[PDB]
């Protein structure tokens, strides 16, 4: 014969991140472009390194 | 001909090595030669550690 209890309760943890900006650029001369060389063509070399 | 070449190009790591101690203040800091070249203005670089 007593009475109901008091309540209590609780709250979530909250968590956050960000967002970040990536580049990389590959440049050449349309000169060194157009040359012939024996390892290949530098444009395609670069791209793929970059 | 008596004498051959070839080449080879490897893809790794990007690492420098610090050739003089720094302090926490300096802003400025030594590597070894040419190992600069490879960096440009917003490059993220971290500390190695065992």
């Amino acid at each position: 014969g007593s009475l109901a209890p008091k309540s209590a309760t609780r709250n979530p943890v909250k968590l956050n991140n960000f967002c970040q900006i990536f580049k990389k650029s590959y440049e050449i001369t349309k000169t060194a472009d157009a040359t012939k060389a024996r390892t290949g063509s530098a444009l395609a070399n670069d791209k793929k390194r970059r | 001909d008596p004498e051959f070449s070839w080449w080879e190009e490897k893809l790794t790591h990007n690492r420098l090595e610090v050739k003089t101690e720094a302090a926490a203040g300096v802003t400025t800091l030594a590597v070894d030669t040419d190992q600069a070249w490879a960096c440009v203005k917003g490059d993220i670089l971290m500390v190695e550690s065992v």
